[PDB]
């Protein structure tokens, strides 16, 4: 239901956080 | 408004980028969906287990296939976007290459799209990719609570607000970084081009210091770069600060007053704190493209320059008898358009006649020469080819049909053959090539090369002597039998005997009656057999006639051949 | 191999240490404030769940802010460091490998062509300034926090630690493979793109010429054929890392699965407890991304480096030319002599140019050298100016070999005037004065007098500050002649060596130049095809297919 798992939470923070290391790693210097 | 002209190049693939959104958005929500169909995690065996092994391969899979697609669609692009640079390049008049350079055209060309492209390539992606997460994160956040999903809507655009008041320095910044760089080009390649003369006047540190301002002009700019960075950094991480801290208090009011249960709350927080690192990144990409434009602006500027030359016409006679006329023509070369080169001239070349033209250094001869190739127009006067004037023929006939010899003749870095053969489509055999050397006089020292006709030259070729490459040059302009030949000083750097190839050419050569020749030399007795003779002085002509009848009349004529 | 190269490049660095000092504190202080924000956010979050009392909540939020503040401030201090310290190197590399460049004996510049070497100096160096402040930072930044993140879960289950290094995340064998393929693609990049440039190059240089033979279309043709071989090698080098980067990912997936697994026996043993086994799960998800990360990092790190050992190779190859002289005496009399000088060119040896020559050039006369096309005049004035080097007998001057004189002295008394003379963009003060110091404007007026060349430099736009474009294409070939034997008598030359200088002058203008020699002073070399010339010279040399005729 409407409730948050917090390792998939997560999952979907390190996901959104290493977009920027394999592509464009220009940015993140 | 040049953000439109950029993404214009973008519309010849649209149905492979819309291809690739599908497979984001899909690849985002299959990763997304997971929680709602596996709990807690707590609540765990192997079902909610294989289930998320199958939804992670299936997003792999999918992830692959639409960067597959990307990279394949924007190597087509860049290549694309070279090739219609360089083609726009070569359209231009002739003076642009005298107030552009070869190193800063060489530059823009290959330096400037290369980066313009590569932007390019990694800020769609990025933009599209968060993109779609802000989007499905912010479903979710409305779901949570409409109220607070508002309020943090209305006050969006105040952190966009401070990076469109700075845009414009980026691009006015990267267009003098741009210049520098082509600057420092422009030297690099005029000193390598020339090394035989830097060594004879032993000047190799006056290059070395050329270049050294030019780089230290660039270091100049590169502060500025930097510092720019660093301030944009600290304003965009502020903004996502301030925004998760505003939403986050207001929340505390709505609980205090008891209007909202903190279950609500706690989740729109936790899916806030990604929201805002989405839009923090939306942030980050504005600069870029700012100074995307400002790399761009030269190269557009010559695809959307517009060639001050007329355009090639459509004739295309099969029979040309080769007849010229001048009709009081008059030039100024444009950079200096109050001078008059040239000043009323009128003649008339016929075929089987040869016609020389004379006078002192500076005198225009030259001038004629390349006004006789169309590669300049007449400022007055007209000047016709067979009644028609030169425009109205097809650009590769009338190069064909006419064919000179240039002073100081230049050869490329190919084969001798493909030099012998240059600019031709219709590619010839080997027995018109050897016919053309032969007549020429390159062939007796071209059979005694290792390599014969295979032979690679450098790419000024100095693996020749001067005569050689006077002699490679006759044969060049030979091969396409001209109706109208165009010599000037073909005679400088050959010695007696090949000279003698000149004379039966011109005077003795069965073929003779086909052509008509324009002969411009200091060689003063190579003119004596001339059908007739033009003395230009000052951009006009003072006298005329056989070289019987300029004798006679003690004219400019007889003073410059009596003087030795 | 690649950590020679690299050890180049930390020794390149060294006059970016004071701020690569601040760059890795900068680093530091941003690496440790990013930690700490989650802990308040967790400190706070639950204040939102459990009773509200709203001064703790104000309490918790203000130091959130204030470490959120301090990491933002860090973070940006690096980037803008950073950066400049990437472009400081570009510089650095771009002037060393110029001045290399000049360096070299004139026989590199035939068998290379200049818009490869151009296409060296732009867009290769690039790769060689991200080294250090690009990939070192982060991988540094993931390694840092790696060791943390294994340190934080020691804590809950050192039996689950230990387990974790099974195989870890990734393959060696793949990355060995992967890493061997990935730095010869590139190198076929950049010799591609070389290629590619040199087309521009030949096209744009000889524009006039591909205007009279129409032939554009050809060269637009030619260079579009290119450029299909570098989109070729982009795309064969991007499908590749998109396979080895879907492979890692499985790879990750199924570590993660047998991790869970473990960590679910120990948890129907009663080992273990739900809270604990969610925190180790959280951790082992974190190390298993970034060890990934950091392993591809160093990849990419070698990888570039490896590919640009072009740069590197030109750097240092040692020029085919003798030792540098020393001699510079203060009076030179100009006595020149060969003596069974044999020579061949050093890209084509096996067939010789010169068979043997011996002669002798006194001061007061003037030598004319005759012969055909092709017979090796302008090879033997080549070597009297020490461009290239005898490969038997000697060649003496003033009793010394020609090359044990200083560079810079010797180019100031023997001074020629080449076969069709080419000239450098700038005012026409900067090419009479070409190669000196400090010359006077009175020097300049009275040298080009000497030459005659002032009746046409008054006509220009600015006289002697007039521009003369590239190449001296904005002038006539006389002026531009003229102009080359202006520079030549600017400098006052012990030996004058004229390489056919009259060859675009007029019948007029060549009258009033014949007097080399009216001082008696110099020693002169004429080299010309017309017999008219040579009737004022005292020695005449005959030259025939590379041997001196009686
Ligand atoms: N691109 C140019 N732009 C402006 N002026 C030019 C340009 N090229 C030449 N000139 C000038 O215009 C005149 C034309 O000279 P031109 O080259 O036609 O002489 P020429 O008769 O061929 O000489 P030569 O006998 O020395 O070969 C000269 O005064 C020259 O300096
Ligand atoms: N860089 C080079 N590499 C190899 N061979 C060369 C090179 N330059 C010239 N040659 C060859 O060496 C020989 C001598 O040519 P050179 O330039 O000395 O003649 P030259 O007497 O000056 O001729 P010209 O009267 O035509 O000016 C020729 O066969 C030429 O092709
Ligand atoms: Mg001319
Ligand atoms: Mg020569």
């Amino acid at each position: 239901r409407f409730k948050i798992c917090p390792y998939h939470w997560y999952k979907q923070h390190m996901s959104l956080l290493f977009r920027r290391y394999y592509h464009k790693l220009d940015s993140i210097i | 408004n040049p953000v439109r002209r950029l993404l214009g190049c973008l519309g010849s693939e649209t149905r492979r980028l819309s291809l690739f959104l599908v497979l984001v958005v899909l690849s985002s929500l299959g990763e997304m969906a997971i929680p709602f169909f596996t709990g807690r995690l707590t609540d765990w065996f192997t079902r909610n287990l294989t289930l998320m092994s199958i939804l992670t391969i299936a997003s792999a899979v999918l992830e692959f296939v639409g960067d597959g697609i990307y990279n394949n669609t924007m190597g087509h692009v860049h290549s694309h976007l070279q090739g219609e640079v360089f083609g726009a390049v070569l359209r231009q008049e002739t003076e642009f290459f005298q107030q552009n350079q070869t190193g800063n055209i060489m530059s823009r060309v290959t330096e400037d799209t290369s980066t313009l492209s590569d932007s390019l390539s990694e800020n769609l992606s990025l933009f599209l990719w968060y993109l779609v997460r802000g989007l499905c994160l912010l479903g979710i956040m409305l779901w949570g609570s409409v109220s607070l999903t508002m309020v943090t809507l209305i006050t969006l655009p105040l952190l966009f607000l401070l990076p469109k008041k700075v845009g414009k320095w980026y691009q006015l910044l990267e267009v003098q970084v741009r210049e520098s760089l082509a600057k420092s080009s422009q030297v690099a390649i005029e000193a390598l081009s020339a090394m035989p003369t830097v060594r004879s006047f032993a000047n190799e540190e006056g290059e070395a210091q050329k270049f050294r301002e030019k780089l230290q002009e660039i270091k100049t700019l590169n502060q500025k770069e930097a510092v720019a960075y660093a301030v944009n950094s600290w304003t965009t991480s502020i903004s996502g600060m301030l925004l998760k801290v505003g939403i986050l208090y207001i929340g505390g009011q709505l609980v205090t007053s008891g209007a909202v249960s903190s279950g609500n709350l706690v989740t729109f927080v936790l899916y806030q704190m990604q929201f805002t690192q989405a839009v923090e990144v939306l942030l980050s990409i504005y600069p870029r493209v700012q100074k995307a434009v400002g790399s761009s602006e030269k190269i557009f500027e010559y695809l959307d320059r517009t060639p001050r030359c007329p355009p090639s016409g459509l004739l295309t006679p099969l029979h040309l008898e080769g007849l010229v006329q001048f009709q009081d023509v008059s030039f100024a070369y444009p950079n200096r358009p109050d001078v008059l080169v040239l000043q009323g001239l009128t003649f008339t070349l016929r075929p089987g006649e040869v016609t020389a033209l004379v006078g002192p250094n500076g005198s225009g001869k030259s001038t004629v020469a390349a006004l006789l190739q169309n590669l300049y127009q007449p400022t007055g006067g007209q000047l016709l080819l067979d009644g028609k004037p030169l425009p109205q023929y097809e650009h590769r006939y009338l190069h064909r049909q006419v064919a000179a010899v240039g002073q100081e003749p230049q050869v490329f870095g190919r084969s001798l053959q493909e030099n012998i053969a240059y600019g031709l489509t219709q590619k010839p055999t080997m027995e018109e090539i050897t016919a053309a050397a032969v007549k020429s006089g390159a062939h007796s020292f071209i059979s005694g090369l290792p390599q014969g006709y295979d032979t690679e030259v450098d790419e000024a070729g100095s693996q020749l002597s001067g005569g050689q490459r006077q002699a490679v040059a006759l044969a060049r302009a030979l091969i396409r039998k001209p109706c109208v030949l165009i010599l000037d000083d073909a005679t400088s750097a050959l010695d007696a005997n090949s000279q003698l190839q000149v004379e039966q050419l011109l005077y003795e050569s069965p073929e003779r009656y086909s052509r008509s020749v324009l002969l411009i030399t200091q060689h003063l007795s190579l003119v004596e057999q001339a059908d007739h003779i033009l003395f230009l002085e000052g951009g006009a002509i003072r006298e005329g006639g056989t070289h019987q009848q300029l004798m006679e009349k003690k004219g400019c004529y007889w003073a410059m051949v009596q003087a030795p | 191999n690649n950590k020679v190269l690299m050890w180049r490049l930390l020794k390149l660095s060294r006059p970016d240490l004071p701020l690569l000092v601040a760059a890795f504190f900068f680093l530091v202080l941003a690496v440790l404030g990013e930690t700490l924000i989650p802990h308040y956010s967790g400190r706070v979050i639950d204040i939102l769940g459990g009773d509200f009392d709203p001064h703790a909540f104000a309490s918790a939020i203000f130091f959130m802010c204030l470490f959120s503040f301090g990491s933002s401030l860090s973070a940006g201090c690096r980037g803008g460091c950073f950066t400049y310290t990437m472009s400081r190197i570009n510089l650095r590399i771009r002037e060393q490998l110029f001045s290399s460049l000049l360096r070299q004996d004139l026989g590199f510049f035939q068998e290379t062509k200049t818009g490869e070497l151009n296409s060296r100096l732009s867009s290769d160096t690039t790769l060689m300034s991200n080294w250090l402040p690009l990939n070192a930072n982060v991988l540094l930044r993931s390694l840092v926090k790696v060791v943390g993140l294994y340190g934080f879960m020691l804590s809950i289950s050192p039996r689950l630690t230990l387990l974790s290094l099974l195989h870890m995340p990734f393959t060696i064998a793949a990355e060995k493979v992967y890493n061997t393929r990935h730095q010869e693609v590139l190198r076929e990049i950049q010799d591609a793109v070389a290629r590619a440039g040199q087309v521009v190059r030949e096209a744009v240089g000889g524009l006039q010429t591909v205007r009279s033979f129409g032939a554009e279309e050809h060269e637009v043709c030619r260079y579009k054929e290119a450029l299909e071989q570098c989109r070729q090698l982009y795309w064969r080098r991007d499908l590749e890392r998109a396979l080895y980067l879907l492979v890692r990912r499985v790879l990750h997936l199924g570590v993660q699965m047998l991790m869970l697994s473990c960590g679910l026996q120990q948890m129907q043993d009663g080992e273990l407890t739900q809270g604990s086994l969610l925190s180790f799960m959280i951790y082992q998800e974190s190390v298993g991304s970034y060890v990934q990360t950091l392993v591809y990092i160093y990849g990419d790190m070698l990888s570039n480096v490896g590919a640009a050992e072009k740069v590197f190779s030109y750097m240092d190859r040692q020029p085919n030319l003798p030792s540098p002289g020393t001699l510079a005496p203060t009076t030179l009399q100009g006595v020149v002599k060969f003596q069974d000088v044999s020579f061949a060119y050093p890209n084509r040896p096996d067939r010789p140019v010169l068979k043997g020559l011996t002669f002798t050039l006194r001061p007061g006369e003037v030598t004319a050298l005759v012969g055909p096309n092709g017979s090796g005049k302008s090879t033997v004035a080549a070597l009297l100016q020490n461009l290239y080097q005898p490969t038997g007998g000697q060649v003496l001057l003033d009793e010394k070999p020609i090359s044990q004189y200083e560079h810079c002295y010797l180019h100031s008394q023997v001074v020629s005037v080449g076969q069709e003379p080419v000239l450098f963009s700038g005012s026409v003060r900067n090419n009479i004065a070409y190669g000196l110091q400090s010359c006077e404007d009175d020097k300049v007026m009275a040298a080009a007098q000497a030459a005659h060349a002032d009746d046409f430099i008054q006509e220009m736009e600015h006289g002697i500050y007039t521009d003369v474009g590239e190449k001296g294409s904005q002038l006539a070939a006389g002026q531009k002649q003229r102009l080359a034997i202006a520079r030549a008598l600017v400098r006052d030359p012990r030996v004058l060596i004229l390489d056919q200088a009259t060859s675009a002058l007029d019948v007029q203008c060549e009258q009033a130049l014949q007097d080399w020699n009216s001082r008696g002073d110099r020693t002169v070399l004429v080299i010309a095809h017309r017999l008219q010339t040579v009737q004022r010279a005292h020695q005449i040399l005959v030259l025939q297919e590379g041997k001196l005729q009686k």
